[PDB]
């Protein structure tokens, strides 16, 4: 790849009391043209790990393929649930791929988020992994996962990598991150986490031209990786001055 | 003349690979080593070969990684090549993934290194066996053979006249699980002593002993501690 052509905009991932909540609008744009409006941008790596991306879609699909087969081979050698690769392992692997490609001046034009649960003590999902069946879609309750057992990593084009309690990509690094550094807190419930993520996505919808309001939410919890039903985010303007007709303003001068 | 034992790629009419079996035969000629494990610990003990009076004893056990060590029997240079390979695999895994390698994967890679040397006429099998002791979520002992097979054990011994040590280990296998680290060390040392020649003894010079466990990185035992353990073994052997 020589530059972005088809791109996704921004991803938000935060720890809350039951695991990881990661969000991305389902949009991939061809420049300023919103060609694809139903694109999946958060992928499941294993029952405890997800991958989100911004930037070029083809590079993201390549990386998703790499990780899919890495998880398959991991399962091929597994003899106990502890053998499954952690989110930290996948974050290291992706950071390494990016570093190697930087040294060749051949990067993937992506920013990546690797998030998940960094422990095996909260459930027995990795005892019998199902690649092609999902049993969630039984009537059990989520386990509270200690923040230290959760992992959210970031990788950029130059191989810069780090972890934190909340990670953002793209325009979320300005709009969402400001509100998160102001307002995020530990052990949030699903309701509070969802409310904060929705506020961030609403600001992005109002201020990022590449964004959309069709939001995909994914959760990684004691029940595994869960894709929520995509939903349209209601975004109303926050001032009546926007809606005031121009003809009611003075006709003279630069009134617009 | 066998007529089938000349090349390493030739099966005999009975379906055997004689060159590989000879490489295994090289293992029985080495000095004895014993590995045993409790619920939390693996203890490795082996005899250090001494060439003559003025010579220093040969090294028997080697550190591979923080929580992995090995003992070997057979051709020393082969063991050194394998030791370098394992150390490099572990360090490269730490470098790439920032975590300690999975011991099963490392042992499988070692066994595949073994296997690759048996399928071409221009190679020979490694003429050495590796006893591998690690703690990765649990204590573990592995063995690797020249033919490319590996096995996990609860107690293990090989080398010259290791059948006596094996007899001792089979006898007391039931005990090892629940016994303390001191008791486990005494058991390993007594099993090793069971392989001794008539006139020989176990001394700080000729005895290699390492422990590795839950909070206990691979560590050889010092001369003072080793001497106290050997004295305890002698005294409770007199009984």
């Amino acid at each position: 790849t020589l530059g972005p052509v088809v791109t996704g905009t921004s991803v938000i991932a935060i720890k809350y009391k039951h695991g990881i909540m990661i969000a991305a609008d389902r949009k991939a744009s061809y420049g300023s043209y919103a060609k694809f409006q139903n694109v999946e941008r958060i992928f499941k790596i294993n029952n405890k790990t997800v991958m989100g991306f911004s930037g070029e879609l083809a590079d993201a699909q390549y990386l998703h393929e790499l990780l899919t087969r890495k998880n398959i081979n991991n399962l091929s050698e597994k003899k106990r649930k502890e053998d499954m690769y952690t989110p930290q392992h996948y974050h290291s692997y992706v950071s390494r791929v990016f570093y190697v490609r930087k040294n060749r001046i051949d990067p993937l034009f992506n920013n990546i988020i690797i998030a998940g649960i960094n422990s095996q003590k909260y459930d027995n999902n990795d005892d019998n992994v199902l690649l092609y069946t999902n049993k969630n879609n039984n009537n059990e309750e989520y386990k509270e996962i200690h923040k230290d057992d959760l992992y959210i990593g970031f990788v950029d084009m130059h191989g810069t990598n780090f972890c934190d309690d909340y990670i953002t990509t793209g325009y979320a690094r300005y709009f969402a991150l400001t509100l998160l550094r102001d307002h995020y807190k530990d052990n949030m419930t699903e309701e509070e986490a969802r409310i904060l993520i929705n506020e961030c996505l609403r600001i992005l919808y109002f201020r990022d031209a590449t964004s959309s309001n069709f939001i995909q939410i994914v959760k990684v919890t004691s029940k595994g990786v869960e894709y929520e039903e995509p939903y349209i985010l209601p975004c109303v303007l926050n001032s009546a001055d926007y809606v005031y007709p121009s003809t009611l303003l003075p006709p003279a001068g630069c009134m617009w | 003349r066998n007529l089938y034992d000349t090349d390493n790629i030739i099966y005999s009419p009975e379906g055997r690979l004689y060159q590989v079996e000879y490489a295994s035969e090289a293992i029985k000629q080495g000095t004895c080593a014993v590995a045993i494990k409790s619920k939390d610990y693996v203890v490795v003990s082996g005899l250090k070969k001494c060439i003559s009076k003025l010579s220093f004893p040969q090294e028997k056990i080697f550190k591979i990684d923080d929580y992995i060590g090995i003992s070997m029997s057979g051709i020393t240079s082969d063991a050194k090549v394998l030791t370098k390979f394992m150390q490099n695999e572990c360090l490269s895994h730490k470098f790439l993934y920032n975590e300690n390698i999975n011991i099963e994967s490392l042992v499988r890679s070692v066994a595949d290194k073994y296997q690759k040397n048996t399928q071409k006429s221009s190679k020979r099998a490694f003429g050495v066996g590796l006893m591998i002791a690690a703690y990765h979520n649990e204590p573990c002992i592995f063995e690797t053979r020249p033919n490319g097979s590996y096995f996990e054990y609860d107690a293990l011994s090989f080398g010259a006249r290791s059948h006596a040590s094996k007899t001792y280990l089979e006898k007391n296998l039931h005990l090892f699980e629940e016994c303390s680290l001191e008791e486990l060390i005494l058991h390993c040392l007594k099993a090793l002593k069971c392989s001794l020649s008539s006139e020989s003894e176990l001394t700080i010079s000729n005895t290699a002993l390492a422990v590795v466990g839950k909070n206990h990185p691979w560590q050889e035992i010092s001369s003072l501690q080793l001497e106290e353990y050997l004295s305890k073994v002698k005294m409770d052997a007199e009984q």
